[PDB]
């Protein structure tokens, strides 16, 4: 008999991130926050300056 | 009947109208009365998709209220469409 | 766990099998896969490889390749070969 | 009276706990399980104002434990999608008013 | 879809306008009453633009 | 839903204990451990305990395999979505 | 000065609401009678698509080079009338009624 | 000048800066090519599936929300005007 040795090998399971994002809001810029009233209110006042 | 087939003949004969084209609900040509065929084939495919897309616009805001009549206005031309469930009537009138 | 690239193939770097049996093995799979594809008729290419091992090396080789699986097997000293190629991972061990 | 009296703003207000199925690629018995969980799930974490993230945190975790590991579920007012799925792994049911629920198993 | 289930729930004054249509295959197919309205509206609106 | 299996187990001479414990263990092993490698470690360890050593089992969602086994010791069954394969050799 | 036009637009007979959009899609200014920000985000998504689609189609699918759309008048059931124009980058969607619906709206107010 | 106007914005991008830049162009190219929203979803998936292989799922619309299980470093969420192009690959 030939001396035996056990080795386990498993195929690399691709990593499974879980993330939850809403798009109920409209399309603003990045620097501006859609929820915050200040951020929106200024950006509207910047467009009206033509 | 003289009444649909006459009124359709009348609006064609009417001055400053390029042609009236009836589109079937399945994007098909029932009657097409333009000069060049490329325009008529192009209008047969392109415009009834705009009217279905424009129907979804009015529908989202109020899903009781359906499209009765759509009029686009271009630089040189006007494009007027009277959509119904069975058929859609399309016209191209040059602006005075 | 640390893999490595030798003879255009992605093998477990500490080579469990002897480096001659491993080289000839990987090269035969690459020259088998150049003919028959894994996607279509994938059973045939395993049976081709299994018979090949018994001819050139000791008998009773087990052959196991898939896009996704996980096995713990008992094998002989220096008779265990586990290598990735593109995406498909090929396991085989002598008994 | 009846349909004529009923306006959109009356229809939505009249009835919130209605249920309506559009597509159904999944098997008859597995729908009955999911339908009960998503309806009870959304109404719980509907909160004062409907947190669409919160809804799909609950539905994601529930449907991971209940069936399989990689289960993906998205809800919205309106959207377009093309989504490759396994056979008999997909249910598309929208809740009353302006809520479209797509659930599938990848 | 939602509206279809409400009509099923409350069958009170079932929707008429049965799909007999005009048919006839060729030589004046439908071209008749909802479409007449669309033709009449189109005529007026064509005139409107010239006047 | 396990439409097509391959059962090549003894069955006769009260060796159904060695076929039934394939379907029985698989179900308990898969739901608890939830890791392909660790299944093949559990099912093997059991079948070695009861019916003596030199069993090899390989568990995967999608795999190809051709192998040599000991006649009337090889069974291939789908436990739910997963596809478990176990057999003796030596 | 730029507010007085919004006041001038409600003054025109039939006018329910108005909504202005940037090139982006954000609503700049809306009426108080039409819903504020909630509908204004909704009504932007439809018209910005409807415009860009029609803008595109007339230059390509009609095979008419150099012919940009100026106005769009969606007439509907009841007496709604959705007028879409474009001055420079910005666009807008007015909503008027007709004598029958104006009279109905005045009776509802009374 | 319409490509300068749309100016596509990227709220959440769990992806490399090089692969992100490619999505911006495809996202712009998709909208100006396509006549309806259903066509946008179809064009994005098919273009990425060709470039990078596997099982993509693309969703785009006005108002929605998205809890999903994805291949880590294969998820982007960009909104342009009122359209949120959401693409994610799964194993």
């Amino acid at each position: 008999i030939a001396e035996l040795s056990e080795h386990s090998v498993n195929t690399e399971r691709v990593k499974t991130g879980d993330r939850g994002m809403s798009h109920k809001e409209g399309g603003w810029p990045g620097n501006v926050d859609p929820n915050e009233a200040q951020e929106t209110g200024r950006f509207k006042k910047r467009i009206e300056k033509s | 009947m003289s009444e649909v087939e006459d009124t359709l003949n009348r609006i064609k004969t009417h001055k400053t109208v390029l042609g009236y084209l009836i589109v079937n609900s399945e994007g098909g040509v029932v009657r097409g009365a333009f000069k060049d065929e490329e325009e008529s084939k192009n209008i047969a495919n392109s415009i009834p998709l705009l009217t279905k897309k424009a129907r979804s616009v009015v529908r989202d805001l109020d899903p009781t209220n359906d499209l009765v009549f759509l009029r686009i206005q271009t630089k040189l031309n006007e494009i007027m469409v009277a959509p119904d469930d069975e058929f859609s009537l399309i016209v191209i009138q040059t602006k005075g | 766990q640390q893999y490595k690239t030798f003879m255009g193939a992605r093998v477990l770097w500490p080579p469990e099998c002897a480096d001659d049996i491993l080289e000839g093995a990987i090269r035969e799979t690459q020259d088998a896969l150049k003919k028959f594809e894994i996607a279509r008729e994938g059973q045939k290419i395993a049976e081709h490889l299994k018979k090949y091992m018994d001819d050139h090396f000791d008998p009773y080789w087990h052959v196991f390749f898939g896009k996704n699986f996980g096995c713990q097997a008992v094998h002989n000293k220096n008779r265990f070969i586990y290598f990735y190629i593109e995406k498909t991972a090929f396991l085989m061990y002598q008994t | 009276k009846a349909v004529t009296d009923m306006d959109i703003n009356e229809l939505r207000k009249l009835m919130i706990g209605k249920a309506i199925i559009n597509s159904s690629d999944m098997q008859g018995d597995l729908l009955q399980e999911a339908q009960d969980v998503i309806q009870s799930g959304i109404e719980n974490n509907s909160a004062p104002v409907l947190n669409i993230e919160a809804a799909c945190k609950y539905i994601k975790e529930n449907l991971d434990k209940k069936f399989g590991p990689t289960w993906q579920c998205i809800i919205g007012e309106g959207y377009a999608y093309d989504v490759t799925v396994q056979n008999n792994t997909l249910l598309f049911m929208f809740y009353n008013g302006n809520l479209a629920v797509l659930i599938f198993k990848s | 879809a939602y509206y279809a289930e409400i009509m099923k729930d409350h069958q009170i004054e079932n929707k008429k306008k049965k799909e007999v249509d005009q048919d006839k295959k060729q030589d004046q197919s439908m071209y008749s009453t909802s479409f007449k309205r669309c033709c009449k509206i189109m005529e007026r609106m064509v005139v409107q633009n010239d006047q | 839903h396990a439409n097509e299996q391959i059962i090549d187990m003894p069955e006769n001479s009260e060796m159904k204990s060695m076929k039934n414990d394939a379907f029985s263990q698989a179900k308990f092993a898969v739901e608890n451990y939830k890791f392909e490698n660790k299944i093949s470690s559990h099912i093997k360890k059991f079948f070695d305990e009861k019916y003596g050593p030199n069993w090899h089992c390989v568990v995967g969602k999608h795999f190809n395999a051709y192998v040599s086994y000991d006649s009337k010791n090889f069974i291939f069954f789908y436990e739910g979505q997963l596809a478990i394969l176990l057999y003796r050799k030596g | 000065n730029a507010d007085d036009q919004l006041k001038q637009l409600s003054a025109l007979e039939g006018a329910n609401g108005y909504v202005i959009f940037n090139e982006s899609g954000i609503p700049l200014k809306r009426h108080e009678k039409s819903i504020s920000h909630e509908k204004a985000v909704h009504i932007a998504a439809l018209v910005s698509d409807l415009w860009n689609v029609s803008k595109k189609v007339i230059q390509r699918d009609l095979k008419t080079p150099e012919n940009d759309i100026e106005v769009i008048r969606l007439r509907t059931k009841h007496s709604y009338e959705y007028i879409i124009t474009q001055s420079g980058d910005f666009t807008m969607l007015a909503i008027q009624l007709c004598g029958k619906a104006i009279e109905e709206a005045k009776k509802a107010a009374a | 000048s319409h490509l300068d106007k749309v100016q596509p914005v990227i709220k959440n991008s769990d992806m490399s800066v090089e692969m992100q830049k490619e999505v911006e162009e495809v996202a712009k190219k998709a909208i100006d090519y396509c006549n309806t929203d259903k066509e946008i979803a179809t064009f994005i998936k098919d273009d990425f599936r060709s470039r990078y292989h596997g099982t993509w799922h693309c969703i785009v619309g006005r108002n929605f929300g998205s809890f999903v299980t994805f291949e880590r470093s294969y998820y982007i969420y960009l909104y342009v005007g009122q359209l949120a192009i959401l693409l994610f690959k799964t194993g």
